[PDB]
């Protein structure tokens, strides 16, 4: 038999996932970055203005 | 293991090949496991080189060695009065030429002043350009190495010369400019005639002596066909 | 921890006691035990992966000749045949090490048992460090040793070092007596071609991926920080081109890849023996640790058709009463002094001289043993 | 990772966004090898990892 | 594929390593141009395909 | 193993025997 070995042959299958491709869809959501300081500033002002 | 040694490949012993007795001890360091040209002395005995009869055959004194590379002296085929086989017809395999001692070629590139040789790595002092042969020999023996004017032979009446040593352990070399020293090595050659000498050596050279003993074919083989020496 | 070595007869004034403040200093002796536990774990994993117990004190190696057929003829006869054999031998050394401790009666009258238990624990730690240093010397120290075994002297060898019998021929590879596994990179920084050269020093003897040999590269962080940069077809240090990618182990931090199938093939297994694997490059599994000194690469082959074992043999004394670490009652046993001894005997050597290689990364000159593992440099790591 | 940065530095790693971050297109990133960081560390909201 | 080799030759396929070989990172969103071989041909050990 | 070829009649002195170190060389032919 073929006795060949490598770090691959002895190793483990990769833990691969798929990114958001942004392809083969009709629409792509607007990328809307919002940090926790912004959510607090929005929510606090909304509470103060009520 | 490092080495092959010469052996008979084909040897019959009912043709012209014969049993005899050794007239003298074989020197295990110099003559065992080698192709020796042999003759017969004034008794019935085998002797290395020309005896009374001249060269009459070839002999290989086959001797075992220990793993340390040295040979047992307790053998029953190598002392005076021991029996030995001698071949006139046959084949020898793992063949090599047989040479005794060491030999060096000396050539002087200088036409001025003096040049420097070494003996086992310690220097001659000075050799002039254009020496006699005896002056060259004298400069070799004059080293405080404990070698003497019987350990060496020198011949040459030209810028070229040659040193012949009967010992195995003296290395002649060059150390200065103006001179070179080549050790005259000897290897088997394919398709070559070989000759047994009065020394007992075997060499592709024939001189004022040298009966024919055979020819090689491929260099590792000798086809033995001795043309016995004659009055 | 601190490199201070108090040596003497323990007197009063060498006593440790509860402070007037009520701090029991004798509670604190074993407080380092978790920083010691990491060094202990690292030495345990290296020792069990680099060593085997010697059961046969002297090992033989042989060289055998060959023969050939020839073409037949209808009237002649072919040439004869014979085999010449020769043999060589190699062993493992054995040396003796000891320590004393000694107390005055005024110490023994007032000492807390925990102070002397702490000294005993420091001796066991020094014993383990002695064993580790001598195992690592057997691998790194380039020089041949001599030893007497059953009333005859033997050579005790490292890996190939230009001394002893040449390696045997394998396929078309032939070696002379100068052949060495202690080579240098010939450049100031590690290349991918250095990892390929170090790999060739094992594969030249048939110890190879194709024969089923597995490969471990042990390296300092100073080298693995460079090896992590190696990418197939990309130009590298000293103008080398990488033949492979460095492939990270599944314990490395996450990364984005140009393709939703990330790799062709698998990631390396995260542990080799007990050692933590960072990744792989070509056929090397890569482990980083600074028990390998900076500027040194150690490549070790395991398994395969030639059955490569662990490279260093540990020899203990043949008598079971001389084996292990032992406590001997002292010459002073009464008053005003008491003393006693600790003793161990062991020694080291290499059987399978081609199964590993070491590369020092430098521009020029011969391999140097790192002083940390040169034989004469002491008894601690 | 491997791209040049501020003050001529090279990033040794990617920034990996956590699960709460917006689905956003990136060059040279069709797949992720390994995990996304958990969305919270203690009570704090984690934007990603490096 | 498309990279110049020795003597100005340009490869029209990728070297595809066999399952026993050490692993590689896929360079592009496009797969390698070729098919991955079986690890043996008859009884011989296969390093890859081209 | 070594590329050397002994060709000829096997005489005495071509014998392999237990050495002075006690190694039985004839056990090692399969090596």
């Amino acid at each position: 038999a073929n006795r060949t070995v490598s770090p691959s042959t002895q190793g483990v299958r990769p833990a691969m996932r798929q990114m958001y491709n942004g392809r083969n869809v009709a629409t792509r959501p607007i990328p809307l970055i919002v940090d926790t300081s912004e959510i607090r500033a929005i929510m606090a002002a909304a509470a103060d203005a009520r | 293991a490092l080495k092959t040694k010469p052996r008979w490949d084909k040897y019959d012993g009912y043709v012209g090949n014969y049993r005899g007795v050794l007239g003298e001890d074989i020197d295990l360091d110099t003559e065992a496991n080698r192709v020796l040209a042999v003759g017969t002395n004034s008794n019935g005995a085998i002797v290395v080189g020309a005896g009374q009869t001249g060269i009459k055959g070839l002999m290989i004194v086959a001797v075992g060695a220990d793993i340390h590379g040295a040979m047992l002296d307790g053998g029953i085929n190598n002392h005076a009065g021991d029996p030995q086989d001698v071949g006139k017809h046959g084949e020898i395999t793992n063949f090599q030429p047989t040479v005794f001692g060491r030999t060096f070629g000396v050539a002087i590139s200088a036409t001025e002043g003096n040049v420097k040789l070494a003996v086992n790595g310690v220097d001659t002092g000075n050799i002039a350009y254009d020496t006699s042969a005896a002056n060259l020999k004298s400069g070799i023996v004059a080293v405080d190495d404990g070698f003497t004017a019987d350990d060496f032979t020198v011949t040459g009446t030209a810028p070229n010369f040659t040193i012949v040593t009967t010992r195995t352990d003296v290395t002649i070399t060059a150390s200065g400019e103006g001179v070179t020293v080549t050790e005259a090595t000897s290897v088997a050659a394919a398709g070559t005639n070989y000759y047994g000498h009065a020394d007992g050596t075997v060499n592709a050279v024939k001189g004022s002596d040298g009966v024919y003993v055979g020819h090689t074919q491929e260099a590792d083989r000798l086809i033995v066909n001795v043309k016995d020496e004659e009055d | 921890t601190a490199p201070v070595r108090q040596e003497g007869i323990m007197t009063q004034g060498d006593l440790v006691t509860v402070t007037s403040d009520g701090i029991d200093l004798n509670a604190l002796w074993n407080s380092f035990a978790e920083s010691i536990a990491i060094y202990n774990e690292a030495m345990d994993n290296l020792i069990q992966l680099l060593t085997y117990p010697v059961t046969v004190p002297v090992e033989p190696v042989v060289q055998i000749g060959e023969t050939t057929f020839e073409e037949a003829t209808e009237l002649g006869v072919p040439r004869g045949a014979g085999l010449p054999i020769e043999v060589f031998q190699m062993g493992y050394d054995l040396r003796h090490y000891d320590k004393r401790n000694a107390y005055s009666w005024m110490f023994l009258a007032d000492a807390d048992g925990r102070q002397v238990e702490a000294i005993h624990d420091a001796v066991l730690w020094a014993d383990k460090r002695l064993v580790f240093r001598k195992v690592m010397e057997a691998l790194f120290d380039n020089r041949t040793r001599r030893a007497n075994i059953r009333n005859q002297a033997y050579n005790v060898y490292p890996l190939y070092n230009g001394d002893g019998v040449p390696p045997p021929r394998f396929k078309n590879n032939v070696f002379d007596e100068t052949h060495s596994h202690y080579v240098i990179s010939h450049n100031s920084v590690v290349d991918s071609s250095d990892l390929e050269d170090l790999m060739e020093l094992l594969a030249e003897h048939g110890y190879s991926p194709q024969a089923g040999t597995q490969f471990l590269l042990l390296a300092n962080k100073a080298e693995t920080d460079a090896i992590r940069q190696f990418r197939r077809g990309v130009v590298n240090n000293n103008g080398a081109t990488a033949g492979y990618d460095f492939i990270p182990s599944p314990t490395q931090p996450a990364m984005m890849l140009p393709n939703a199938e990330g790799l062709l093939g698998n990631q390396p297994a995260p542990t080799f023996g007990g050692l933590a694997v960072i990744g792989s490059y070509g056929f090397w599994n890569i482990v980083e640790e600074d028990y390998i000194p900076p500027g040194y690469l150690v490549g070790v082959g395991y398994g395969g058709a030639f059955n490569l074992g662990n490279p260093v043999g540990l020899r203990q004394h043949a008598n079971p009463a001389m084996q292990g670490l032992r406590i001997i009652a002292g010459n002073y046993q009464r008053y005003p002094l008491v003393d006693g001894f600790y003793a161990r005997s062991f020694g080291t050597g290499v059987r399978q001289r081609g199964g590993a290689a070491i590369m020092q990364i430098k521009a020029s000159g011969a391999y140097e043993c790192p002083p940390i593992y040169k034989k004469g440099g002491g008894f601690l790591v």
